[PDB]
RNA sequence: AAAUAUGUAAGAAGUCCUUGUUACUUAAUUGAACGUGGACAUUUGAAUGAAGAGCUUUUAGUGGGCCAUUUUUGGUAAGCA
RNA sequence: GAAUACUGCCAGCUGGGACUGAGGACUGCGACGUAAGUCAAGGAUGCUGGCAUAAUGGUUAUAUGCCGCCCGUCUUGAAAC
């Protein structure tokens, strides 16, 4: 009789979609990402910097 | 007094093409039609019997006729507010098989073939044609192929 | 618009057979975001090239950072514009720190003496004046003498309300 | 006291609300103006091919 | 604002109903809305529709079409139903013996039925003994032979009948319909 | 005991590993898209490190919403219009890019503004004003069966499986966006951004192709 | 020699394999047309949409038009034609 | 070697304001709970105060703010000088 939006009403959020638990349990939305220092090769930066 | 005779403004669309007029090179007349062939009407200016209406040219029909010298062919003509079916008899001078056809009937033979051999290995041949789809990802390479471009360019008269 | 930022992008010919790795044509465009970066820089490429945006490619498009923002230049402008009857190429010179803020106080000037629009502009090139006595405005030169200082008279103080007990005065 | 003298304004819209329509094919189109002696010939050959196909399934 | 594709509130154009008002023809229809509801044979739905057709589209059936239609392959034994009338026919000498259910039969029929003997038998009737349309064989009369039909389409080249009172000589057979006189259509 | 309770608890069991499976689904969904996401950027960065360009692939979705009104339109691009459900302002609908559909687009581009959009957009979008075609009716989603029902013969169970075959051009995705209903959406909450909407997104107006800025208009939309 | 506009096709009434009819056609057991029987799977042969699709009867009003962008004729031009 | 801006994401948290409360036994999908149950989960309930009549409200006259050209007709076009 009346639609109730997910995004609000948790309720109704989990009965759609039963994963949005381990989501919100796990903090999928602020996941860190793994480190890596790789470095863009001299030709890249001179490009970018050329006039 | 206005006029619309039946050969009125053909006087281009009725000419010979440059350097390429008199008679017809024997292949027109070697040309083999059959009942079902669909066809594409252009007529010839130096014949003048078994010639199309102006409306006909460029106009493709199928032929459900064949008589000694001509072809009758279907063309489904627009009047008011539906087509209407229209009847021509045309001789072969104003009549070319339709390319479109023969490259489809090639698709067909094609399409068999790949089915049929689909049949022994290959499951799931996927017959239908693809629209252009958008290209997937690719590494451009630098070495020996620098990016180096200038600016637009200054105005200067050229004259 | 006027927030302009610089981008580099890349692109060329769609490869072929006879051709593989095309040639990586290069520029510089002040916009306002990518997308018009992008078409800006596609007609650039339109004019000078036999290239379309349908026959060709973007490989590549960044942003360029201003490499020293703290730090007051002079930058010569070459650009070339449409008036009303012609077209024409003017220099100019801007003191300022960053070339997007320059770019955007040259179009704004451009608008404001020239009435052209950012439509009838081509930057030509932006480049830093890497010394004085190179600078050739007197507009630009008079601020890069000695000790330079200067008042600002007539001070106009904004007021929060309609009405005012105190005759505002305008020292500063 | 002149009018207008002719306009083509509006018809394009009247023959489309309505539609175009086509001319609805058949099997077996009408065997009008095709040669005289192919159907002719073919009268008796559709007879043939009835009775033998009459004394086949019976 | 919507772009609409399709005339709006456009009624289906289908008689929901019977444009009488035949009590017994109503009673009918909700036996047979009920069955066509409640049941998935589409024999009842067929029959309900048939019970809203008006008098030109339930042409009489007459006993010879049900006799010749009892003469198809493995239909000597099904149960013939007419939604309308089922009249008589003398052209035919032997009928056989069958079910027959219809809304309405001529004396004459009746009479040729019940000799043959088989039996007239109501739609409700039939609904009770065939729920799901088992073994029944619906049959419809000649609705294109209506005298109104001739003149449908009238116009040059179409074969059709005019619209006329009275026939004969000097009664429209003049210029338009021979080369003599003019021309022909 | 006139057998209710027995298939009541049947009932609740069959729905107990339906949302398991549901629920692996979607782990598995969760998963898919943070490994492609990961991957572009690590070879970008790894093209950039070569010496090498990434040129990311083509992209394969847009959404598309009609911003002008109902009246005086040419018949072509009103056509257009028509075949893509786009038949009242504010309309939006997914289209999968190809020639044809990239034909159409240039056709309808003064009346339409459209972009490439993100997951958390579709998401949105599909939660919030999903819509099925139901036996010709528009039926709010706001259940997995209603879905399972419609779209359950092409592997589609959950509004998740729905997204997942928006986002990734899938199979079946002409199915699955034809029974999306057109989403209606409002006029966006902080306005348009320019005084004037009916010129070119390049020409500082607001219709053509804005691909990435079609994010933040449709969230404002909606 | 464009752009725009415009015809046709993108299959089951289809394709392939054997062999049946004819008074037409062939030098001919050659063809033509229409067929019996057999094979082709679900991507039955591009995209998008399809709001139900087709079919018929009957009858109203109307048959003074005018405006705008663009193309365009007469005219110096016109809120002109 | 960091920081921050810009852009983007979170099935992160939370404060203030406004409009609405359609339906009327139960049935569904969920959630939290070992279960028993409970719940914001197929549309508002709980507690409290004043009045119980011209108080609310209706009608009517007037005032104020903004808006409102005379109908019918012929006409491309009528408030038409
Ligand atoms: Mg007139
Ligand atoms: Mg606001
Ligand atoms: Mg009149
Ligand atoms: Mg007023």
């Amino acid at each position: 009789v009346l639609k109730k939006n997910p995004l609000k009403n948790k309720q109704v959020l989990l009965r759609l979609n039963p994963y949005a638990k381990v989501f919100a349990a796990e903090k999928l939305g602020s996941k860190k990402a793994e480190k890596t220092g790789t470095k863009p090769a001299a030709v890249f930066t001179e490009t970018l910097k050329h006039d | 007094g206005k006029s619309h005779g039946y050969r009125s403004r053909t006087r281009y669309m009725f000419q010979r093409d440059f350097r390429k007029h008199g008679a017809v090179h024997l292949s027109t007349y070697l040309k083999v039609y059959k009942v079902g062939d669909i066809v594409d009407i252009k007529a010839n200016g130096s014949i003048q019997k078994g010639m199309p209406h102006k409306f006909y040219q460029g106009k493709t029909g199928v032929v459900y006729n064949v008589t000694k010298s001509s072809v009758g062919v279907i063309i489904n003509k627009m009047v008011g507010n539906r087509y209407l079916e229209k009847r021509l008899n045309l001789r072969v001078e104003h009549i070319k098989h339709s390319k479109c056809r023969q490259e489809f009937l090639e698709r067909v033979k094609a399409n068999a073939a790949k089915r049929a051999e689909a049949k022994a290995q290959g499951v799931a041949v996927q017959l239908k044609r693809q629209p252009a789809q958008p290209r997937e990802s690719r590494i451009v390479s630098t070495e020996g192929n620098v990016p180096q471009t200038l600016a637009p360019v200054p105005y200067e008269t050229f004259i | 618009m006027a927030h302009f930022k610089e981008y580099q992008v890349i692109g060329r010919r769609l490869p072929t057979e006879s051709v593989p790795e095309p040639k990586l044509f290069r520029m510089r465009i002040f916009a306002s975001n990518e997308v018009i970066a992008k078409s800006r820089y596609w007609y650039f490429l339109q004019k000078l090239h036999k290239v379309k945006k349908a026959s060709g490619e973007i490989v590549s498009i960044n942003q360029i950072n201003e490499a020293h923002p703290t730090k007051v230049k002079n930058f010569g402008v070459w650009v070339r514009y449409d008036s009303r009857s012609g077209t024409h190429n003017m220099y100019k010179e801007i003191r300022d720190v960053s070339r997007v803020a320059a770019v955007e106080t040259l179009y704004q000037d451009m608008a404001a003496r020239h009435r052209a629009r950012f439509r009838s502009i081509h930057i030509l090139k932006v480049a830093e004046i890497e010394k004085t006595a190179d600078v050739k405005r007197q507009y630009v030169k008079q601020f890069l003498t000695k000790d330079l200082k200067f008042p600002l008279p007539h001070r106009v103080q904004k007021s929060t309300k309609t009405f005012s007990y105190k005759r505002p005065s305008t020292f500063y | 006291a002149k009018s207008k003298n002719h306009t083509a304004h509006n018809q394009t819209r009247k023959a489309h609300r309505n539609g175009i329509k086509k001319p609805k094919t058949y099997k077996y189109p009408s065997l009008k103006g095709v040669d005289p002696k192919f159907r002719r010939n073919h009268k008796h050959a559709l007879h043939g091919t009835a009775k033998a196909l009459a004394a086949a399934k019976k | 604002g919507i772009d609409h594709t399709s005339k709006q509130h456009k009624r289906s154009g289908h008689r929901t109903a019977p444009k009488s008002d035949n009590v017994y023809l109503k009673l009918l229809v909700k036996l047979y809305t009920f069955l066509a509801r409640r049941t998935d044979a589409p024999f009842n739905k067929v029959v309900l529709k048939a019970l809203f057709l008006s008098k030109i589209n339930r042409p009489p059936v007459s006993v010879s079409r049900i006799a010749r239609a009892l003469k198809q392959e493995g239909a000597a034994n099904k149960t013939v139903v007419v939604v309308g009338t089922v009249t008589d026919d003398a052209r035919i000498f032997e009928f056989p013996k069958t079910t027959v259910a219809a809304l309405r039969f001529t004396a004459g029929a009746r009479a040729k039925i019940v000799k043959a003997g088989g039996e007239c038998i109501t739609l409700d009737q039939l609904a009770v003994r065939a729920p799901k349309g088992q073994n029944t064989l619906i049959l419809r009369g000649p609705r294109n032979s209506r005298e109104a039909v001739r003149h449908f389409g009238m116009g040059p080249h179409k074969g059709k009948a005019p619209r006329i009172l009275s026939t004969g000589r000097k009664f429209e057979r003049a210029r338009g319909r021979r080369r003599s006189k003019g021309f022909k259509v | 005991a006139e057998q209710v309770a027995a298939e009541r608890a049947a009932r609740k069991a069959a729905n107990k590993e339906k949302r398991a499976i549901i629920l692996e689904r979607n782990a598995a969904y969760q998963k898919e898209y943070e490994t492609a996401e990961r991957n572009i950027i690590q070879a970008k960065r790894d093209a950039k490190a070569a010496g090498s360009y990434y040129v990311e692939a083509q992209h394969k979705l847009v959404f598309v919403v009609r911003i002008k009104g109902i009246n005086k339109i040419p018949p072509k691009p009103r056509k257009v219009l028509q075949l893509l459900r786009l038949t009242r302002i504010n309309s939006g609908t997914f289209v999968k890019v190809t020639k044809a559909t990239l034909e159409l687009l240039k056709l309808i581009e003064p009346y339409v503004a459209y972009g490439y959009p993100s997951y958390s957009t579709i998401r949105q979008l599909v939660y919030k004003r999903g819509f099925g075609k139901i036996n010709k009716q528009r039926v709010p989603l706001s259940d997995n069966a209603i879905i399972e029902a419609n779209l359950g013969k092409y592997g589609i169970l959950s509004i998740d499986d729905l997204i997942h075959e928006i986002i990734t051009v899938g199979p079946h995705f002409k199915q699955a966006n034809n029974f999306l209903w057109p989403f209606k959406l409002s006029n966006p909450s902080g306005g348009w951004g320019v005084p004037r909407k009916f010129k070119h997104f390049i020409q500082g107006g607001s219709f053509g192709n804005r691909e990435e800025f079609i994010n933040k208009l449709v969230k404002s939309m909606n």
